[PDB]
């Protein structure tokens, strides 16, 4: 199906609960790990070590 | 001194007028209501740049 409401024509959107202003800057805690399941069924872990500042 | 102060007050009211009335297509810029806005300059989502004017 190619109706615009088809599940394959979209995804899942997550949003932050805390708002950060334009003066916010990453401190000493920066790691962010995304752990989920890929489409083939294997568990996939992606680790993002952001840059301080 | 009152003669000088009158020109100071006239220019003082001019400073507030510039801040309030300056706009880009109706959107105020220098009145402090612009805040910070992200300008999207990428071919993919999430590639914007913040601009702030106090």
């Amino acid at each position: 199906s190619m109706r615009s409401d088809t599940q394959a024509m979209g995804g899942k959107s997550y949003r932050a609960q805390e708002g950060k202003a334009a003066d916010w800057r990453v401190g000493a805690a920066t790691d962010l790990t995304l752990s989920y399941t890929n489409k083939q069924g294997e568990a996939r872990e992606v680790t993002i070590n952001a840059k301080q500042g | 001194r009152r003669a000088i102060q009158e020109e100071v007050s006239a220019l003082n009211d001019e400073l507030n007028r510039i801040a309030e009335t300056t706009s880009f297509g109706g959107n105020k810029l220098l009145n402090g209501s612009f805040g910070s806005k992200s300008f999207q300059i990428g071919a993919d989502s999430g590639e914007a740049v913040m601009l702030s004017m106090g």
